């Protein structure tokens, strides 16, 4: 779902398209749990962490 | 100042009579809280038809609702015109009939029985003369059919001289609902038959047809069916409630229609039914009026009049019109078309003018042909119910309720029988 | 008005209650805490004083852990404690002990519990028996309850949702001889049994949902879909109301043939969501799918005889008559040729609701269709050659002898199994 | 602040009094046709 | 006041009506929404203007 | 000018009184403290110098603690507090202790208070006796004043509302007994005794005013509105006035039948209300159905002897002409065939006033129906058969003879009841 | 007005009328200085019935303390309710009685009966009028069994008309506390059934079976047997104390429950009790309340109704009702149950409703049940009391104080004959 969302193929998404693939996995997620989940997995970014 | 006793009965009954109701209600000025908000003197002038005043201005209905579930009465109740019915007159069970006509007819329908009676009779002593009772109600259900057919019994052995008119909806042909519909309607049928002075059949499938081809709608709900059998049920009984130029009852009806007593059973259809695209195109007139009369994409019924004779027809006319004009439509459908009419009646056609046509409509008019097609319909009923009955499909479930093997057997005899009048006056040579 | 009693027996009862619960809860509105921020709970739930709303369902197991999850986690101020049973030992895997020795007590209070719940019921549509075909808390314990629930509450529609052993995958080893006690025990007491089965469901969950890892819970949401779906016209108004005991009439032709298969459709997750049209006609065709069965059981070996369909959210009844005249004028599908109607639709104004947390994507429309079809013998089939294949060599027998049984249950629960066969057999031909 | 109470007409007690006019009244209004026993 | 019961009974009926008559309402609505399609709605106005 | 004196015994004629007393006053404009803001009222209440207005009630029990309650309500500056009679110990269900031991100087105030009443009449109609039939207060106490009244003031008319018993329900277990005792007691001196059931009542507020969950107030607030239409007459001017001599002359064939059954009509919420005609005819036809009887007597098993209508509010005696005449023609209803005309119109100008926080609707009609009907033997009946039930075993029976009762008062009380049985039999028989 | 004379006996009746008037004066708003403290009108109405005012606000217990050891009623006064009660109403001897039924009756009882009896007396003749004397007590402890049935002996020479109601904690089945308790309890039933006008069986095992399962306690210790004990003895005479609905006073229960003079032992249970997890799952409807009721495990006798046959049965309720519910609760129970019903008895129930429920409960309700189920219990007093007769163990202590060996027959004879009174009317049947 990342890879379809990812036009650019960089590896790299948004938070609007991270968030969009994950309620499309799991409607109830927000988006301040995926930005979390961001945060914890790439500290030092503007945004774009790899799928 | 001759009353009409109106039932409902099961939910399609229910919903129906909701429906039709609502349309008497704003045919005669009556708003949902009662009160009269018509501005026309003939609108209060046989109200009593259907009506009875309160202690204020409030009207209410003369309507009697029966069920074996609460669901479908609070549904009506809380409908658009639900208030308007007397409280009293909701006479409901508690445990629903599974589609059971043994349940609606035998078990649970005869605790529930004495109530409406009850109801009934107190309903009925308040006339002050009594045309008869219309029940409307859906043959292929359990509550619905069988109390349907009870409480017709009940009311013939305590009136037998009152009219009795059904308006039973029919399983239909192609699509079928449940899958007992052909013993719910069998068991129904010979009920009718017996006790019924005058049935119309309705089928939910020719109501989708012409609402899918004349009013060319896209989403038909049932609302928009239940509509259109409340057009038909109201102008079957405007001679009644409105002066007309050519006025004629429902015992009229009756007698101009049956030629012999247990062929009761008709097709009716409603007109102009124009969709609103084509209503600027259309053009009202007479034989326009005819012309979708007679056609049989108008019937409601399944059964189509052209595989059958046409023994009689009335035709319930509403406007100011010719009575030249309609006579002489009316003699020249007979003579184009008379091929599909028995030959040994002078005349098949009873013509009735009434002078205040309804709402929105310059002219209007409803058909009730009684024909052999509906043998048609009967023996695919029979066509269903002996294959189920072969090998006893879903029959431990009505005789669970303790109804003999033997009435099932009884019902599609006197169904038969039926089919044999309607063939043999279908066929029948003059002299 | 309209109140039905839930019973969860053993771990897969349990565990598929915890969805339906859930689901019912994210229904209703009810917050997990037991009250909501009208009366169409009232199948579901019985409201109190206070307003919080306590489920009328009854969580019955021999074994401990299983109820004390469901005590320690978020639904412990919903449900009731004493309505919550748990036992000291388990029953191992065996009917015997389920059904004989430990069960004893714990079915007294069961039928204590439920005297208790159905006397705060006006009406009582029926029973939901919701257990494990294949363990022995579930099957032996399960089968005593429904004896004792056909002794005393008499004619009350037992409607139980049964989760049979796949036919090759499988997690235990005298899977086919408790099943094969338990099914002897149920075909004379249920009175609308569902089979379910978990390698059909893992294949729905894999080709639809695109799970490469199904497990237990997404299993039970579907399940728990599913049952919402055939309750739903208790609950929410629509046309074409369908009723528990409409099931039976629409449903049963004969009083022993009463097992159902149950498809759900659409199974989309949201990526694949709003991908398609999602109209009637192509639920309903998705629904006859014989891989949208939840049993690894073929329905074009066989021939259907009664199909009811229950669909929910945005439907018409245009539509699903235009979608069953279809499938009536499809060749694949194969009706009796005693039922000529063979169909039961009902329609509900109720979208189904969406569980987040779940895979399920927020669809507009449902189906659950629920079919009697004599394809069904398949499985008692399968099961009938893996009980002999043990049998033969009396393996595993002396544990469930030593609770108190003899070979004379083996012997006639394997010769009335036998006997399911050939009515199976009987109806399906002319 | 004097506190008031609608003055009843001698119509009324007269009505009151006699048997004929009240009845005759209470069928008046009855009901709407000919009104019955309309003619006091 | 030592009536609770009988106010509560019918309390509880009211609610219950108004409940389900706001449910009518709401399906009365949306119904004519779905009645309301026709010929004379423009369905295919865009196809003509193409053509 | 036309007083009525009136007695309220035991717990159900207490509590009965308090409506009675409250629709009196609401009907006369008489405030709670005692004084109003022509001479109607002189049937119920005695006005003094003081322009304040005292009812001629007598409460009579062996208890204190119903008369106590009446003593701090609202209604304590209306009533007399020598005229609120008190015991000191309750007669315990026991016919023979409210009748032999304790009540008899109960009973001496009583007449002392009664005589005083009476002194304070020009004229006198006659006696209310409100009682409950099934008590030690009410059947022995109830039974002792009755029988001294009829000794010393001798041709008053003495009404006896009393309760019987229900058949199946009931509250008490030596009800049977007393009840057979009071009934040997009053079957000689009550002048007409009418029947009223609380399971009649309560059937009547379930089905007609929709109150699932009826209770004595609301029973006594029907009971209240029945003897308000029934004096009706003494109070308001009407065409075809009833007098408390005329109900008899025209009700009770033979002085050993003077048992009735009443009715009133319409019973109607106020919601239900002004949804129906309410038309003369009409609620005639409710009066003579079988379910609006207040006692659980079905009046087809026997035939009318003869039936008193007491007509309130907008009626005219065309209109009840012509519902009678209706209900003569009916079938169903069927009169003895020794009494050709059998019916006692009655009408009154005063429209039944409504009580604020009962149930009733404001109707403009209203009809008590007091029928003398020989299917009243069939209460009689069922209490003949629970009475022997119990005598055969002698249950009971030692509490009674404690008291100074003997057997020989049971076998007479049965022997005369029995009578009254084939007396009933007798009169109904061509 | 109706006086009631409260006598506690022995210790564990001592610890059990303790309980009971801490809950009378939590009910009545009394604090344990004796000052009203309700702010309730109702409260104050009918306070005679169980204290009398002292010289300010303080009001005394009418309750009379019985003992032949200190100790207890040292523990009794030091308690939360300790002064309410009068000094001069403890009446102790020096030397308590070592469970023997004959010391606590003949040799230690006959000195301080006479002091019992002039307290007996003098609070008896400051009443204005007296509805009976209400004695809490053990039946197998020496000085309570037996000082109780020596006092009810003279009481009822006394007083031949006032009632006499009992609380008897009879032995448990299962779990004995004493070895003597078979003894003390056949000699005590002897005497309870000649004098005792209505007595109420109590179990300490069934007292803990209901705290375990219904309140699901943890560790139940006597406090809360005696609360749930002291529930009961509020429970039944609330009636007199409160304005009720339909009430009922103890002659009434006593009349409505005792069809011959000796069967008048009944079996009561408390409703709702409530574990603390279901109280907010619980709904409390009439029906809940009577479902509660007429469970065996409800009952606070070993002995349940299932074997037994319900002869009577009373049932006092509380709070605001209806008639119609309770009334209409109560036939639906006999008639679901008439299996469990003696058949010669038309109505087996006494509905008494008041108006007045306890603090902090909506509505709660006490029972009261005559049925031949405590024939088994009897029975099992007798299987013990035979063995240990049979061998004449630990006879010689009750010979030492002077009390005959035929003394034990005529018991046992006593309890036997009422064995054969219970299962005649458990068998007995219709004409
Ligand atoms: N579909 C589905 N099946 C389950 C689930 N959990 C367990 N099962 C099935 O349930 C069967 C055993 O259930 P139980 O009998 O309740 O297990 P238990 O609680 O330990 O009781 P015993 O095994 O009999 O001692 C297994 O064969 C599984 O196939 C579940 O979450 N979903
Ligand atoms: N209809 C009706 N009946 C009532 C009412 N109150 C009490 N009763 C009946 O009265 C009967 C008992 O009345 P009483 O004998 O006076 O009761 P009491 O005041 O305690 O006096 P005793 O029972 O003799 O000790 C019961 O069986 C009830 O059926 C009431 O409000 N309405
Ligand atoms: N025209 C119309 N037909 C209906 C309606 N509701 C149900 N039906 C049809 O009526 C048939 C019988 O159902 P019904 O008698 O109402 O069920 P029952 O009340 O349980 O007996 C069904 O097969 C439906 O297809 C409605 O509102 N209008
Ligand atoms: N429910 C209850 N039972 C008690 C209490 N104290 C003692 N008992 C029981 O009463 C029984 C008899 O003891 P008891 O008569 O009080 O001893 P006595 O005072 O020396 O005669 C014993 O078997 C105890 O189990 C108490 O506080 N509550």
């Amino acid at each position: 779902v990342f890879v379809r969302n990812d036009l650019t193929r960089c590896g790299q998404l948004p938070v609007r398209d991270m968030t969009r693939c994950c309620q499309a996995l799991v409607p109830g997620i927000s988006e301040r749990q995926v930005a979390a989940v961001m945060a914890v997995v790439d500290p030092n970014s503007a945004g774009g962490v790899d799928y | 100042m001759r009353e009409i006793v109106h039932i409902q009965g099961g939910q399609c009954g229910n919903q129906i009579g909701a429906k039709f109701w609502e349309v008497v209600s704003d045919e005669h000025g009556i708003d949902p809280t009662g009160t009269y908000h018509g501005d026309s003197d003939l609108q209060l002038e046989r109200i009593n038809v259907y009506f009875n005043e309160a202690t204020g201005g409030r009207y209410v209905p003369r309507a009697i609702l029966m069920d074996l579930e609460p669901g479908t009465m609070d549904s009506v109740r809380s409908g658009p015109y639900g208030q308007i019915f007397r409280p009293d007159n909701f006479v409901f069970g508690q445990t629903g009939a599974g589609n059971n006509w043994a349940k609606g007819h035998y078990t649970e329908g005869a605790e529930l029985i004495d109530s409406v009676l009850d109801v009934v009779r107190k309903e009925a002593e308040s006339c002050d003369c009594l045309q008869g009772f219309q029940v409307c109600h859906s043959l292929g259900g359990g509550t619905g059919s069988g109390m349907g057919t009870l409480l017709i019994s009940k009311i013939r052995e305590e009136y037998p001289d009152r009219m009795m008119l059904t308006f039973s909806v029919v399983p239909s042909p192609k699509v079928s609902d449940t899958v007992v519909e052909p013993y719910n309607a069998t068991l129904s049928v010979h009920q009718l038959v017996e006790n019924a002075d005058e049935c119309m059949v309705l089928d939910n499938e020719a109501l989708y047809d012409i609402c899918f081809r004349t009013l060319k709608l896209t989403t038909p709900t049932f609302g928009d069916l239940n509509h259109l059998i409340s057009a038909v049920m109201s102008g079957i009984t405007c001679c009644l409630r409105f002066p007309g130029q050519l006025n004629a009852d429902l015992r009229k009806l009756a007698v101009n229609l049956i030629p012999f007593p247990r062929l009761h059973f008709f097709m009716v259809g409603f007109t102009p039914l124009t969709s609103r695209g084509s209503q600027q195109y259309r053009a009202l007139t007479v034989p326009e009026l005819t012309q979708q009369m007679w056609d049989a994409k108008n019937m409601m019924c399944a059964a189509d009049p052209r595989h059958g004779r046409y023994l009689t027809a009335s035709a319930l006319f509403r406007g100011r019109m010719s009575t030249k004009e309609v006579d002489e439509q009316m003699l020249n459908v007979q003579n184009k078309n008379s091929s599909y009419f028995v030959e040994w009646i002078p005349n098949n056609v009873k013509s009735s003018v009434c002078d205040i046509p309804p709402k929105g409509l310059k002219m209007s008019a409803t058909f009730i042909g009684n024909s052999t097609a509906i043998q048609e319909m009967f023996k695919r009923v029979s066509e269903q119910f002996t294959a189920m009955f072969r090998r006893k499909a879903f029959l431990h479930w009505y005789t669970g309720e303790g109804m003999d093997e033997m009435e099932f057997t009884e019902a599609e005899s006197n169904m038969n029988d039926l089919v044999s009048e309607y063939q043999q006056y279908q066929d029948a040579s003059a002299e | 008005m309209r109140e039905v009693i839930s019973i969860h027996i053993g771990q897969a009862g349990i565990q598929v209650g915890n969805a339906c619960w859930e689901l019912y809860c994210l229904e209703h509105g009810i917050q997990p805490d037991g009250q909501m921020p009208d009366d169409a709970f009232n199948t579901f739930f019985s409201e109190t004083g206070a307003g919080k709303h306590v489920p009328r369902c009854i969580f019955l197991d021999l074994e401990p852990t299983v109820v004390d999850e469901v005590r320690t986690g978020t639904y412990r101020q919903l449900f009731h404690p004493e309505q919550l049973i748990s036992g000291k030992e388990d029953a191992a895997n065996n009917f015997a002990r389920g059904h004989y020795t430990i069960g004893k007590e714990i079915v007294d209070l069961a039928l204590d519990r439920i005297r208790k719940l159905a006397d705060n019921c006006t009406g009582l549509q029926g029973f939901l028996v919701f257990n494990a075909v294949g363990g022995g808390t579930g099957s032996g314990l399960g089968s005593l309850l429904l004896e004792r629930l056909s002794v005393d509450y008499g004619k009350k529609s037992k409607l139980g949702f049964t989760v049979y052993p796949s036919p090759q995958v499988s997690t235990a080893v005298v899977e086919p001889y408790n099943s094969v006690l338990s099914t002897h025990s149920l075909l004379e007491h249920t009175d609308v049994a569902v089979m379910l089965d978990n390698e059909a469901i893992y294949d729905i969950c894999r080709r639809s949902l695109d799970i490469e890892r199904p497990t237990y819970t997404n299993l039970n949401r579907l399940i728990a879909q599913v049952i919402s779906s055939l309750t739903a016209s208790l609950r929410f108004d629509g046309a074409l109301n369908v009723d528990i005991t409409e099931f039976q009439t629409n449903l049963v032709p004969y009083p022993r043939i009463h097992f159902m298969l149950s498809s759900y459709a659409p199974i989309i997750s949201a990526e694949k969501a709003y991908h398609e049209q999602l109209s009637v006609a192509e639920i309903t065709n998705a629904a006859f799918e014989p891989a949208s069965m939840m049993v690894k059981c073929d329905p074009r070996h066989g021939k259907y005889m009664a199909c009811c369909l229950m669909y929910r959210g945005d439907v018409v009844p245009k539509d699903v008559n235009a979608s069953v005249a279809t499938i009536k004028t499809k060749r694949t599908i194969q009706f009796v040729d005693w039922c000529p109607t063979g169909f039961k639709c009902g329609i509900n104004y109720q979208p189904p609701t969406v569980v987040p947390g779940g895979d399920l994507a927020k669809v507009q429309r449902a189906v659950c269709m629920i079919s009697n079809s004599t394809a069904i013998g398949e499985i008692f089939s399968r099961l009938d050659h893996k009980f002999d294949l043990m049998y033969a060599k009396r393996a595993f027998v002396h544990w469930y002898v030593g609770e108190g049984m003899e070979e004379g249950e083996f012997s006639e629960a394997r010769e009335d199994l036998a006997a399911l066969e050939k009515d199976f057999e009987e109806v399906g031909a002319e | 602040g004097f506190r008031n109470v609608e003055p009843l007409s001698r119509q009324e007690r007269a009505a009151a009094r006699d048997k004929d006019l009240l009845e005759k009244s209470r069928l008046q209004a009855r009901n709407r046709l000919k009104q019955p026993e309309n003619v006091v | 006041d030592f009536l609770t019961y009988q106010g509560a009974d019918r309390d509880q009926r009211a609610r219950q009506r108004q409940a389900v008559a706001v449910r009518t309402t709401a399906r009365s609505e949306v119904e004519a929404k779905l009645s309301g399609l026709d010929d004379a709605s423009g369905l295919d106005d865009g196809r003509l203007q193409v053509a």
